[PDB]
């Protein structure tokens, strides 16, 4: 789970 | 900067 | 009585020329103009910069040089003088990055190891000087100051190595030069009022005679305080910068050291 | 996709990595608080740090692997200078084959029918156990490993082949992770293993890292705002934050998938079979830019479309303060949840405490728990806040130079309660020493982390970078430390922490997280106390707040099994890195303890109204557990404000  | 951190 | 005054060896303090003069007074009217291109400017500004330095306005030289930068990054000369200025101002850690970038840029840019080593020595990081100052040596062996700059480095970790090692660099060398008479003094060959009378002789005109003094008492009074005789390092660091040899290193060293020796004073 | 060792792509150090390298070392080298030579003692220890990081359970290179490098383990300080990395990149392509080969092995494990009711064990700290000797010592760990597991998932209860079938997913994958190796992911382990070698703060960030650890600094990001998970090759949309890109367009959904990703004057490059970096390193961008993304929808339909959007600034309000007011009768508390030291934080909560008057809270509680710390102006600044003037915090570097740093008035001048545990850290550490050493606010909790040293964050990015080496891609960063704080006590928090004024029950066990326990920590010492004037003196107080908060734990349910949950974890410490591996005896322990997990909430209960019905309600919702150490801390709170009034 990473934001982009 | 300077950290203070973990 | 007071004939004794006669022993002071010194020099009238250095002034500025009139074509020092002169010249910045152009370089003003260029600058403001529309003559230049981005490189030409870039190029000028690096040039006030030295001369600037050249007359001992420091933060003056130092605007000029951080606007040659922002118009072009790639200077490795420029940086070399931030280098300088960072350790003048105690910033040894910054004036590094400084030193880095002149190599990166250009590996053949020798000053700088000079310069990163004696960031490196002021910063007390001994061996690391070491190494730049060695290489520093080994472009010109015959160079006095580059074995009185290692030999410092190097006293800080054995005083008796770092002895013999100067010792073999002069033996090894020219001997031409006349730094190495004050190799000589550090070594025990000569005595320091041979030192000076030899120092007399050497010197041509005043201008000569200022820039030994600089050289000589900084030297002196780096080996007076080794030795800890505090108020004798701090006359001949005192009597260096009278030299107004703005751009030796000697000079701006002296300097450095008063300010250590004055805010230890500050302390207790 | 992967069954053959020659599928295992062979890593390359990258074309910017040597100076990098070059970068990290002459600042850690020279600038470092702690003064170290890069010699071949120090180099050695680098090398077993490095082979740790690259097999943590001794569970994958032989001892003759580890034999034959430690023959050059003194060349990595060589190596490190010069940029050229070899060993480092020898050693984890070695060690990816050697992981595949135990995966693969693995496969075959799991095949072989076994269901065990044997006593043996397992064990999970094999931290310091000799390397295999042997392949057959390497099988044999891994027999004993693939039990494990399958004993875990059957102690779900599922079925034989189940297992097998979840296990051959997980071993599977593991393989097409290492597959998917950067050239980065080694370049980054070999800084750290440097950089660890020297104390427990000191890093380095690679490019993406560097920007990750901005945007905690910061609590922001530019891009679209999609939170993304890589399920399979596929990357889907998680979750849209609120007042971004992706979600104030309306033409994107969670669910949805992008399978490519496209830059304004370039085509839409797939990113089918990519690495989850990889993609969302594609999709963020500066703010005003457009990013067009095609997107694969949600259902079974194999329709493609695609979106533009134009990225922004968007903030993480998630990790900002947070406040809300406890209410206990007539008086109120105001509590301000502080994750972290942010940049901005203290004029996040200056407005917080503008709320709070207007409420009329009697008292206020700063949370700290679990806060690792921040940017240090921020610990001075936050503490500004608080008490009128003076010092917050004392720096001193290698060379014994001293610096006290403090504020510019007092923003909030109540009654003040500061909540710690084992994981506030440095700048929490610091906010914390300061109250409690000018008597402005009494400390509740667990004794702290023990950090007190200051890093230094600096880009390893140079000016002339662009022009010379355009197709470059961004350098990283690292953070070295460079002093030590104290109090301004001339106390210091390294190793020590701070220690509250009331302590929770978890506060007086041993702990067995902290500071002291981090590789190559420095050690503790002290200095001269600096020149302050004390807000307040709160130490008459304490007989009377240490009794009344006894009282009151010692009636409290939830204040008990927490006692007795602490004996009782004091019973099996000795055995706790080693697990039983009976599928008999774990149910007994394992049911034994879901029985008095679905138990205890009865007498909190009873004790009250009670709150809510369940003989057993062994399938509860999504529970959110009540906070013990919060309330009864509010209720130290209050006692506080009482008294103060009584002065």
């Amino acid at each position: 789970a990473a934001a982009a | 900067a300077a950290a203070a951190a973990a | 009585n007071t004939s004794w005054r006669k022993s002071e060896v010194l020099a009238v303090p250095l002034q500025p020329t009139l074509q020092q003069e002169v010249i910045l007074a152009r370089m003003e009217q260029i600058l403001a103009s529309r003559a230049l291109t981005d490189d030409e400017r870039a190029q000028l500004l690096y040039e006030r910069g030295v001369l600037y330095d050249s007359l001992g306005l420091r933060a003056l030289a130092r605007n000029d040089f951080s606007q040659a930068l922002a118009i072009r990054p790639d200077m490795p000369e420029v940086f070399n003088y931030l280098g300088i200025y960072l350790t003048q101002a105690g910033n040894f850690d910054a004036a590094y990055e400084a030193f880095d970038s002149v190599l990166e840029l250009d590996p053949t840019y020798n000053y700088a190891h000079l310069n990163r080593g004696i960031a490196l020595y002021y910063g007390g990081r001994d061996k690391l000087a070491q190494d730049d100052l060695l290489a520093f040596y080994q472009d010109d062996p015959n160079d006095p100051f580059r074995s009185l700059w290692l030999y410092l480095a190097e006293q800080k970790l054995d005083e008796k190595q770092a002895k013999e090692v100067l010792k073999q660099h002069f033996e090894k060398s020219d001997k031409e030069q006349w730094g190495w008479n004050i190799v000589e003094f550090y070594l025990g060959n000569i005595s320091e009022q041979t030192l000076m009378e030899r120092l007399k002789a050497d010197a041509t005109d005043n201008t000569s005679l200022a820039e030994h003094l600089s050289e000589t008492n900084f030297y002196l009074g780096k080996y007076y305080l080794s030795l800890g005789d505090l108020d004798s390092a701090t006359a001949l660091f005192k009597l260096a910068v009278a030299n107004n040899v703005h751009n030796f290193v000697e000079h701006r060293y002296a300097l450095l050291e008063l300010s250590l020796l004055g805010q230890d004073q500050d302390d207790l | 996709d992967i069954t053959r060792a020659d599928q295992i792509p062979v890593l390359k150090e990258e074309t910017q990595h040597a100076t990098v390298s070059e970068r990290v070392t002459s600042r850690f080298t020279r600038s470092h608080y702690r003064q170290f030579d890069l010699d071949q003692a120090f180099s050695a220890k680098i090398f077993d740090r490095y082979l740790n990081l690259l097999d943590y359970s001794h569970n994958v290179l032989l001892a003759s692997d580890v034999e034959q490098f430690a023959k050059k383990k003194t060349e990595l300080g060589d190596e490190l200078r010069s940029g050229k990395l070899d060993v480092f990149y020898d050693l984890y392509n070695l060690a990816q084959k050697r992981r595949f080969e135990r995966y693969q092995y693995a496969l075959s494990v799991l095949e072989k029918p076994m269901d065990f009711t044997g006593n043996d064990t397992y064990n999970l700290d094999r931290s310091k156990a000799p390397w295999p000797k042997n392949e057959a010592e390497l099988n044999a760990l891994w027999d004993s490993k693939v039990k494990f597991d399958e004993l875990s998932l059957k102690l779900t209860g599922k079925t034989d082949k189940e297992i097998r079938e979840t296990l051959t997913r997980r071993y599977k994958f593991a393989i097409r992770r290492l597959a998917q190796t950067n050239s980065e992911d080694v370049f980054s382990l070999a800084m750290t293993a440097f950089a660890r070698e020297i104390d427990p703060h000191t890093n380095y960030l690679s490019p993406r890292n560097t920007e990750q650890f901005n945007t905690e600094m910061s609590l922001s990001l530019e891009g679209i705002g999609a939170v993304l998970q890589m399920d399979d090759d596929y990357t889907v949309i998680n979750s849209m934050v609120a007042g971004g890109p992706a979600a104030k367009s309306k033409a994107i959904s969670v669910g949805d998938k992008i399978v490519g990703v496209g830059q304004t004057g370039k085509p839409m490059v797939d990113v089918i079979g990519w690495r989850l970096d990889d993609v969302v390193a594609l999709i963020k961008g500066p703010k005003g830019s457009k990013v067009r993304l095609e997107i694969l929808p949600a259902g079974k339909g194999t329709k493609t479309r695609t979106v533009t959007l134009t990225r922004e600034r968007i903030r993480l309000e998630d990790r900002a303060v947070k406040m809300s007011v406890k209410t206990v009768g007539k008086e109120k508390v105001g509590v301000l949840d502080i994750p972290g030291f942010y940049v901005g934080l203290t004029d996040d909560v200056k407005v917080q405490l503008q709320k709070l008057e207007k409420q009329n809270v009697s008292s206020v509680i700063i949370d700290l728990r679990s806060n690792g710390g921040g940017a240090l102006t921020e610990a001075v600044s936050l503490s500004g806040l608080f008490i009128p003037a003076g010092p917050i915090v004392q720096v001193r570097d290698n060379n014994g130079k001293v610096r006290e740093d403090s504020d510019t008035q007092v923003f909030y001048k109540g009654p003040l309660v500061v909540l710690v545990d084992r994981f506030s850290a440095s700048a929490s550490e610091i906010f914390a020493a300061a109250m409690q050493d000018y008597g402005r606010a009494l400390v509740v909790g667990e004794p702290t982390f023990g950090a007190g040293t200051v890093q230094q964050y600096r880009s390893l990015n140079r000016i002339y970078d662009q022009m010379l080496r355009p197709e470059w891609p961004a350098l990283g960063s690292v953070q070295y430390t460079i002093q030590k704080f104290y109090r301004v006590n001339g106390g210091s928090t390294q190793r020590k922490g701070v220690t509250p004024d009331i302590i929770m029950p978890t506060g007086n066990e041993e702990t067995e997280t902290g500071e002291k326990f981090e590789d190559n920590a420095l050690p503790w010492d002290s200095i001269d106390a600096a020149t302050y004037v004390k807000s307040g003196d709160l130490t008459a107080f304490e007989p009377e707040l240490l009794k009344e908060h006894n009282a009151r734990i010692a009636k409290d349910p939830e204040f008990q099994n927490i006692m007795k949950d602490i004996a009782r974890f004091n019973a099996m410490k000795d055995k706790r890195n080693i697990v039983s591996l009976n599928y008999a005896v774990r149910e007994k322990e394992n049911n034994e303890d879901d029985a008095t997990r679905l138990a205890r909430l009865n007498e909190r209960f009873k004790r009250e109204g009670k709150p809510e019905l369940k003989k057993l309600d062994d399938l509860p919702k999504d529970y959110q557990e009540p906070d013990p150490y919060l309330d009864e801390t509010v209720n130290i709170a209050l006692d506080l404000a009482k008294l103060e009034k009584a002065r």
